[PDB]
């Protein structure tokens, strides 16, 4: 009933031809709390306590200024051509709104809130460039044609000019702001002593003449870039052969019946080519060109004849070689019931012409609907015609696609079928994809859903079966499943099949979902109020429903506070470790700036610090331009980051919160504008380097021939160069090689000759080689060695086996076999190692619950995992029924790894089996247990302690067997939210001091420094220091263009150890050579198959000093769990090799092996990653420390959310992964 | 099987006189309502009311529309036409 | 007709329409006389309307659009409507 929010926009003037010269959006500030909240009943004490902020109390004034030309006289009539515009906001407070409201007349006064003429924040202007075709010069007025020239914005002002504060000179960023491409100029709507700001240009056109119809001729995005142009076809209404600044020129054929292109032709002269049907629509597609100057494909259909069917059934018949792809059929008619020729034998062949007069058989046989109805409804319906509709077998409008991946000389692959079905509405009802032979649900003739399955060879996966309202919202959805069939099955018997499973979606008059129902037994639900919005998850709403008792999330949602813009501003959470306490309400702050941008963020920890302690600043804090681009960022985590663009939108100039100096050179402005190089240096250095340049290339012939005309070909980056030779007609690698540079090389590829980068770089160079299909999957590959591995894959172009040979070897089976579930997920696997792997699935979610792997020759469970989950899905107890393991001493079962979690899903407790003697984790990797050992295994429990800002303080270790009893110690900043271990500080206010600038962590443990690159990789870490003369053990790597690792150098300084670890990786291949100073000990290439945390199956091979215990051409193949971390390693007749348990934080719980020379060889440990000596684990782009739980740096990927420097996965390691950090935001 | 069902109700209509047109209905109520199929959801989405009013050019309705309107005490004051 | 490229017509009876190939952009027959004829008199004058529109349709002129069409194809049929 009370406290809306309202906004209101009033046109405060307009010209006489109706156009708003000045116009005013006001939006109102909430309510004084009143008496009575109507809601309070489903709420946290806190949600009314914390509903009122100071941002949504302000009364906000957003005032527009234009113009318009007209072009009015006795021959010509062209109005509302606008020319310019200002906005300007003015803000008030609460107290500030006039009894009743705005309105108008109180606005037209001269001493109201913007009448009087008083400051206010100019948010921007925009201006209209008009030509006339002849002038690049604006004209005064436009032209009949209104033809514009481009269009001129702001961008800065001195209030977005300070935002770059100490990053540039004043003197260098007026010189940079018109090297960058804007021009400081007046306002449109200028007010007494306002000062000059700078504009962009863009959006610029060269038109041609009335003789061409007044149509463009050259354009270009940004004043900056180079322009582009087209032919005009004869008529001048269509597009002929777009060409670029470089010269790289398309081409293309239409059907003029439809003005639409049928033939197109790219860069590089390959070809496209489909047809259109009667009504126009597209009917299948035929593709050719050139991948080595050779010609491949389908070519042109004269070459290899084809007519696509009408007949959907003759589709899915067709035969694998058709020199076609995705084929077409369509039958946008199937529910409208047609007639037989048996009923026409016995009726309509005497009476046929009384119903078609009669409006009941159309042309082609069907039978009209509404007109039947009608017939039937006038008493003159016929009995046969009655059986004949009504035992018609209508399917929902569809159509069919067979999607090939098939060219030349070369059908083998199957054809993936799959069909589409429509409801009356336009909307999707669901489609199926031919799948393999397998359990299938049946089904009756009239459509009729049997949930039972049997086997069959023809069988489709079916998906994304919706049901929907005729708004065309969900109102039920169903699981995927498989059918025997690939006809629609109807929707009652789908609402009858109890069985099957499906979700109910709930609308609110207004249509937003309110409430989700799932198959799990559990559903979503939310409140909306004007100033809030509560999102109840399944553990709170589970508290109805009836594990973790579902009391401790009962009122625990995570609510989303507003601003009277829309804006969030604070985020409510309730922390809660016990169902019978009080939750911690914690809520993240965040402020809006006057465009409505985030200006500033801080989390609840560092908020109440900074309440006592003003010098405590934001995780966030930012600046924009005019049209809102984040032209700095800073935390009290990460520091300061400055950037200025181009016009386009791309860097030009930045300052890294590392203070590196980073500026960009691209093509000038005749040419297209690309990126050519990047030059860095740090503050203490003078001279930049250049680290990142490109080779672009042109239109010749030989870029042409392989398909490289206006591509990158040579890149170079931090680690050497990555050079194209070949791309494939699918736009895929076909061919391309590598070389890094020397140990002691920097990345400053000057001058322009590739001499000068050839004695940069190492000798040790390769290229791999991969096949395509024809839709770019990928069927083979060759190593930078001569490995080559085959791929094979399912209907639905899933991979279905795998094969890998070693250079001058015969073929293995790597992958025996492998099918997947109808939601595409693993179903089983069979390693040629003659072991299978079964996966359990939970069909109401279509979750992976458990994970058993056997070895059929002697039956033996050599794994079985089962997960068991809450309502939300944090895994609260998973359990391993499998024998123990041969390296264990009398005993068989392992216990039930329980996990704890809190009302946000924290995790606060694990518990497992560890081995005996793993002791204290640290950055140092255990020995393994051996079976001769008699190793003793025990049960341990291990508590999480976080603080209130959601970062890891304790991590409290036990284990009674042993008493391995002990606490990990974080000390965490009292300033930011920074932290370490109490090794290298216990005092709050020197942890600050163990990071750089930017948020790096400095130092591992004392002796062990982390020496960071210019972009955050780690350069180089220090592992044994030593003093005066002594050269200290270090590991360093080097890092390419993405931050992906292409050397791992171990390098040992000791008199009796003086050795290089080299590791060089290569896509697929990992190259080991260990050597000490003066010799090779070791020479191993491992060619690998599939990927890390994925069941990635190695062989070793050895060119030299492979140990007497050891086979070559040894085949590893790993077993992960339910998260990527390898269980598991075997061997190639499927025996244990080793095993290893984790802490849920990555760190070795348990630790066991057949032979250490064997385990050795095994890197890929926790979540797919590798162990790496420092205890230091590189994931794309950062470094993953087990004692802490939070990495090692921070990224500016963190937003909207207020988060701090860094944390693993939102605190959740066992439910939650984010292997490439992509996370946060 | 779904139906929706779709429900109008007018009042306050009026007649020109002086041009001798209809000028159209003061009040417009349309009602929407999700008559889903049996066997789908144990609910259906709530209906929903629409109460629209139009000017009709007769001002003694215009005006006496504004008694229907669904009343907030602590509103911003209403709106009456402007003529320049 | 060479002066434009696309054409819309409004057929009234004076080509088939059950065709399997298109109907004629041109033809020889004549409109069909409806059964409800009627007329208006507020002009003043008798205006008297005896045919309605049997089918919609368009053609393209293929040849002045492409180049490398046969020659007849002025009155080249790319859609229509057919109206019961």
């Amino acid at each position: 009933a009370s406290d809306p929010q309202c906004s209101q926009n009033i046109t405060l003037s307009s010209d006489r031809f109706g156009q708003p010269l000045k116009q005013l959006s006001v939006q109102y500030p909430r309510r004084q709390q009143p008496a009575i909240n109507l809601y309070p009943d489903t709420l946290p004490d806190k949600l009314l306590a914390n509903s009122y902020d100071d941002q949504q109390r302000q009364l906000r004034l957003t005032y527009q200024q234009s113009s318009w030309h007209h072009l009015t006289n006795n021959t010509v009539r062209v109005l509302g051509l606008p020319d310019s515009t200002r906005s300007d906001i003015f803000t008030y407070g609460a107290e500030n709104v006039p009894a009743g409201g705005l309105n108008l007349e109180l606005l037209s006064d001269k001493n109201s809130l913007i009448a009087d003429d008083k400051p206010r924040e100019y948010l921007g202007q925009q201006k209209t460039a008009y030509t006339d075709g002849q002038n690049t010069t604006p004209l005064q007025t436009p032209t009949r044609q209104a033809l514009i020239a481009f269009t001129e914005t702001t961008v800065f002002n001195q209030s977005t000019l300070s935002a770059f504060n100490g990053s540039i000179p004043s003197d260098k960023l007026s010189t940079t702001l018109e090297q960058a491409g804007y021009q400081q100029t007046n306002y449109l709507f200028p007010r007494t002593g306002e000062d000059k700001v700078w504009v962009a240009h863009h959006g610029y056109t060269d038109y041609g003449t009335a003789a061409q119809f007044w149509r463009p001729q050259k354009q270009s995005n940004t004043q900056l870039t180079g322009k582009i142009t087209l032919i005009w076809d004869a008529n001048y209404c269509v597009v002929v052969q777009t060409r670029d600044a470089a010269g790289l020129t398309t081409s293309a054929k239409y059907d003029w019946r439809f003005l639409t292109p049928v033939q197109l032709t790219d860069i590089n002269d390959n070809q496209h080519l489909i047809t259109l049907d009667a009504l126009g629509r597209p009917i299948t597609l035929r593709f050719w060109g050139t991948e080595n100057g050779k010609m491949t494909g389908y070519s042109s259909p004269e070459k290899a004849s084809f007519s696509p069917p009408s007949d959907v059934n003759a589709a899915i018949e067709l035969k694998k070689p058709l020199p076609v792809a995705q084929c077409q059929v369509y039958a946008p008619e199937s529910w409208m019931p047609v007639l037989s020729q048996k009923t026409f034998n016995r009726l309509a062949e005497q009476d046929w012409q009384k119903l078609y007069n009669a409006r009941i058989i159309t042309e082609d046989g069907r039978i009209c609907t509404l007109a039947y109805r009608r017939w039937v409804q006038s008493q003159k319906a016929i009995p046969q015609l009655i059986s004949l509709l009504n035992n018609g077998p209508r399917l929902p409008p569809h159509s069919l696609t067979l999607t090939t991946d098939r060219y030349d000389h070369d059908p083998e692959q199957q054809i993936r079928q799959q069909v589409v079905f429509s409801d009356g509405f336009g909307r999707l009802l669901q489609a199926a994809a031919r799948h393999e032979a397998g359990m299938a649900r049946q089904r009756n003739e009239d459509g009729s859903l049997i949930i039972n399955v049997q086997h069959t060879e023809n069988r489709w996966a079916v998906t994304g079966r919706t049901e929907y309202d005729n708004k065309g919202q969900p109102i039920r959805t169903y699981q995927p499943y498989f059918l025997n069939d690939w006809r629609y099955v109807s929707n009652d018997s789908a609402r009858q099949e109890k069985e099957a499973y499906a979700d109910t979606h709930v609308y609110d008059p207004i249509g937003r979902e309110i409430k989700v129902i799932t198959a799990k037994g559990w559903f979503r639900r939310t409140l909306f109020t004007p100033w809030f919005t509560v999102n109840e998850d399944e553990n709170d709403t589970a508290a109805e429903v009836k594990n973790i008792d579902p009391k401790l999330y009962q009122k625990t949602p995570t609510v989303s506070v507003y601003d009277n813009r829309g804006l969030i501003i604070r985020n409510i959470d309730f922390h809660r470790t016990t169902a019978n306490g009080d939750p911690d309400t914690r809520i993240t702050r965040h402020q809006y700036d006057i465009h409505g941008h985030l200006n500033q963020s801080i989390d609840p920890r560092l908020y109440e610090a900074k309440q006592t302690n003003n010098t405590i600043k934001p995780n966030f804090l930012w600046q924009y331009d005019l049209t809102g681009n984040p032209l700095c960022t800073e935390s009290i985590d990460a520091g300061r980051t400055v950037t200025l663009n181009d016009i386009e939108g791309r860097p030009l100039l930045t300052v890294t919160a590392t203070g590196v100096i980073q500026t960009r050179q691209y093509e000038t402005s005749s040419l297209p504008g690309r990126l050519l190089s990047v030059a860095e240096q740090t503050p203490e250095e003078k001279t930049s380097r250049i680290t990142e340049r490109l080779i672009w290339a042109g239109n010749t012939e030989a870029e042409k021939d392989h398909n490289l005309a206006g591509q990158c070909v040579r890149h170079y980056d931090t680690a050497g160069v990555t050079r194209l030779e070949s791309l494939s007609l699918t736009g895929t690698v076909l061919s391309q090689s590598s070389q890094l540079l020397i140990d002691t090389q920097e990345a400053n590829w000057t001058g322009d000759n590739e001499t000068v980068w050839q004695n940069m770089l190492a000798d040790d160079i390769y290229t791999t080689l991969s096949t395509f299909d024809a839709t770019g999957a990928l069927l083979t590959q060759t190593d930078a060695k001569g490995n080559i591995q085959r791929l094979a894959y399912d209907v639905a172009g899933q991979l279905n086996g795998s094969w890998l040979t070693l250079k001058g070897q015969t073929e293995q089976v790597i992958i025996k076999s492998l099918t997947y579930s109808a939601a595409g997920q693993k179903l089983r696997e069979e390693h040629g190692n003659d072991v299978i792997t079964e996966y359990s699935y939970e069909p109401e979610t279509q979750r992976l619950i458990g994970i058993k792997t056997r070895r059929p020759s002697d039956t033996k469970v050599l794994q079985d995992l089962r997960y068991e989950y809450d309502p939300v899905g944090n895994v609260i107890s998973i359990r391993n029924d499998a024998e123990a393991t041969r390296f264990w001493h009398n005993q068989k079962v392992m216990p039930e790894n329980t996990y704890t979690y809190d009302s946000l899903y924290q995790l606060i407790s694990a518990t497992g089996r560890e081995m005996a003697n793993i002791g204290q984790q640290s950055h140092q990797f255990p020995s393994p247990a051996l079976p001769s050992d008699n190793n003793t295994y025990t049960n341990y429990t291990r508590t999480y302690t976080y603080d209130r800002g959601g970062n890891l303080t304790k991590i409290q270790h036990s284990s009674p067997a042993t008493q391995n009893n002990y606490t990990t110690n974080i000390t965490v900043s009292n300033r930011s939210n920074r932290a370490v271990l109490s090794t290298l500080t216990e005092d709050p206010a020197q942890v600050d001091a163990l990071f750089d600038a930017g948020g790096h962590q400095n130092t591992l443990i004392s002796g062990q420094n982390l020496n960071w690159n210019t972009r955050g990789e780690l350069q180089q870490v220090t592992l044994v220091k030593r003093d005066k003369g002594a050269n200290d053990d270090r590991e360093w790597y080097r890092y390419s263009g993405d931050g992906r690792r292409m050397l791992k150098i171990n390098e040992q300084q000791a008199s009796n150890n003086a050795q290089t670890q080299r590791v060089t990786y290569l896509p697929n291949l990992e190259l080991r050579l260990t050597q000490n100073s003066t010799a090779t000990t070791e020479d191993l290439q491992v060619i690998t198959v599939g990927e890390a945390g994925r069941a990635q199956v190695r062989v070793l091979h050895w060119e030299s000093g492979k140990p007497e215990d050891i086979d070559n051409n040894q085949l590893r193949y790993s077993y992960d769990n339910l998260i990527g971390s390898s269980q598991l390693e075997l061997d190639s007749e499927g025996q244990i090799i080793s095993e290893e348990e984790y802490y849920p934080y990555g760190g070795t719980a348990l630790w066991a092996a057949r032979n250490q020379t064997e385990a050795s060889y095994k890197t890929i440990r926790y979540s797919g990653k590798e162990r790496d000596a420092t205890g230091l684990y590189y994931y794309g782009y950062r470094y993953y420390q087990p004692w802490i739980g939070r990495w090692l740096s921070s990224a500016p990927a963190g937003t909207i959310d207020g988060l701090n420097l860094y944390r693993m996965v939102r605190n959740n390691p066992v439910t939650l992964l984010d292997p490439d950090g992509l996370m946060p935001t | 099987g779904n139906k929706l069902v779709t429900t109008l109700r007018y009042a306050r209509g009026a007649w020109d006189g002086r041009e001798r047109e209809f000028r159209g209905f003061g009040y417009v109520e349309q009602t929407d309502s999700h008559q889903l199929a049996q066997g789908n959801a144990p609910e259906r989405t709530p209906p929903a009311l629409t109460k629209n009013w139009y000017a009709t050019g007769l001002p003694v309705i215009d005006n006496a529309l504004s008694t229907e309107y669904w009343r907030d005490d602590q509103a911003f004051a209403g709106f009456s036409p402007r003529f320049t | 007709q060479a002066d434009w490229l696309f054409y819309l017509v409004f057929d009234y009876g004076e080509r088939s329409n059950n065709l399997k190939t298109p109907p004629a952009f041109s033809t020889t027959g004549s409109w069909l006389c409806r059964q409800d004829r009627f007329s208006r008199y507020e002009y003043g004058f008798e205006i008297r309307t005896r045919r309605l529109c049997r089918q919609v349709l368009m053609y393209h002129h293929l040849q002045a659009l492409d180049s490398k069409i046969t020659e007849h194809n002025g009155p080249t049929l790319v859609s229509r409507l057919i109206l019961n």
